[PDB]
């Protein structure tokens, strides 16, 4: 026989992840952010001044050279602040924030949409839909209503 | 399952649709590898492999349910990249196997 | 003493394989934490059976 | 709560995404991203010669695998 | 005194590779926290064998 004609490359090698070092110098002046929904990024290694996440334990904020950490993202909004004083908000659907001591952010999410493409009016009907689902006694619809309200209530308070 | 080898087609270019793979350890075995690695000194055992000790310790602080979501999440992204790459390879090599038919 | 053993437990829950290399510092903080208790206990007995 | 009900964290994320795609305004963004929430796939396992659906895991997110 | 080793175990679990870096910063206060006890204990020892 032929001695293993094929040799498929390990696909992980195609990506170029960081080498998170313990740090033998100073800290950078601005985080290098990289936001990714399902497969495609909306932001790739952009310099940014600050970022504010919403997590299950609570609401967090980050700057350059924040302590190394990794954690969930509550289904809600995400605030970002560039060095130019402006801001950028993104509605998200869960995810995992990956902050580094070098100063780097890799927020892998499922969905990421700007606020501009959302209307409070369409959210309004979905509120009472979620409330009716929660009040409808059924394990198949109750938790679906609790989750729908879990995602509308942050938007409900972010819009107002 | 003890190890899941995902296989797919990698689109390097219009004239390059090769194979590619992702080697997924088991969740329990990945956590045991993480605990064994979090103790000893951080040294890479393969060229081109990135160090991950600060990550494996930050995850070592992470609770059980969140680490299980970390694993099912990143394995879901791996599977999804396999699908998007094989889809692109299907639509990329089909045109060659169409113009040769013509 | 309970703070030292509580630290050894939480550390083992944080790093189980490290429990063996952290144990000499747990025994050391246990012994030296008990040392001052030992001298404190020594004084109250050295206060009575010798003094008039 | 929803955790102990038997659904996974992945069904949770997909449900949240399916809800978020509803509320956002109509445009090319929604016109594309509804593809990322529509359920159209299926499962099949081959018999001796015939096709049959391995329905041990439903595609709809409200259900619970068993 | 126990608190120093108690926190040393936590930091050693967070980063065992820093244990070697951390035990010099651990014994120092460990003695200097124990040192006051000696200063507190020497008094009781000095209070009796010299006073009339």
């Amino acid at each position: 026989q032929d001695p293993r004609k094929f040799f498929p490359d390990n696909g992980f090698r195609f990506f170029d992840g960081p080498e998170d070092s313990f740090g033998d110098g100073n800290i950078p002046a601005q985080i290098i952010l990289t936001l990714t929904r399902q497969d495609e990024f909306i932001l790739k290694q952009e310099p940014v001044a600050a970022i504010t996440i919403r997590t299950n334990e609570g609401e967090m904020g980050v700057l350059a050279g924040h302590e190394y950490t990794v954690q969930q993202l509550a289904p809600g909004i995400l605030e970002v602040e560039y060095e130019g004083g402006k801001k950028d908000q993104y509605v998200i659907s869960g995810g995992f924030a990956h902050v580094n001591d070098t100063g780097v952010v890799d927020i892998n999410t499922v969905e990421a949409v700007p606020l501009e493409e959302i209307d409070h009016e369409k959210l309004a009907k979905a509120l009472e839909e979620a409330r009716a689902k929660s009040q409808s006694p059924d394990e198949a619809v109750r938790i679906q209503g609790e989750i729908a309200l879990e995602i509308f209530e942050p938007l409900e308070a972010a819009l107002h | 399952w003890d190890r899941a080898q995902i296989v797919y087609n990698r689109y390097h270019g219009a004239a390059s649709q090769k194979l590619a793979i992702f080697n997924l350890p088991k969740f329990e075995d990945w956590k045991q590898k993480l605990e064994e690695d979090s103790a000893g000194d951080g040294k890479i055992e393969e060229d081109g492999l990135l160090q991950s000790l600060p990550m494996k310790t930050a995850l070592g602080e992470l609770e059980e349910t969140a680490v299980e979501d970390f694993y099912n999440f990143h394995s879901c992204l791996a599977v999804l990249n396999a699908v998007s790459e094989n889809e692109l390879s299907e639509y990329a090599a089909r045109i060659v196997a169409v113009e040769n038919q013509l | 003493v309970a703070m030292c053993f509580s630290s050894y437990m939480l550390a083992a829950a944080r790093q189980p394989n490290m429990s063996a290399k952290l144990l000499p510092y747990c025994i050391l903080g246990f012994a030296l934490s008990e040392a001052l208790a030992l001298f404190t206990l020594l004084i109250a007995l050295l206060e009575l059976f010798v003094f008039s | 709560s929803w955790r102990d009900a038997g659904i996974s964290y992945l069904r949770y994320l997909s449900i949240v995404t399916r809800c978020i795609h509803e509320v956002q305004k109509e445009g090319p963004l929604l016109t594309k991203n509804v593809r990322f929430s529509t359920i159209g796939w299926k499962s099949l396992y081959l018999d001796h010669g015939a096709t049959k659906e391995y329905t041990a895991i439903p595609a709809e997110l409200e259900k619970i695998p068993e």
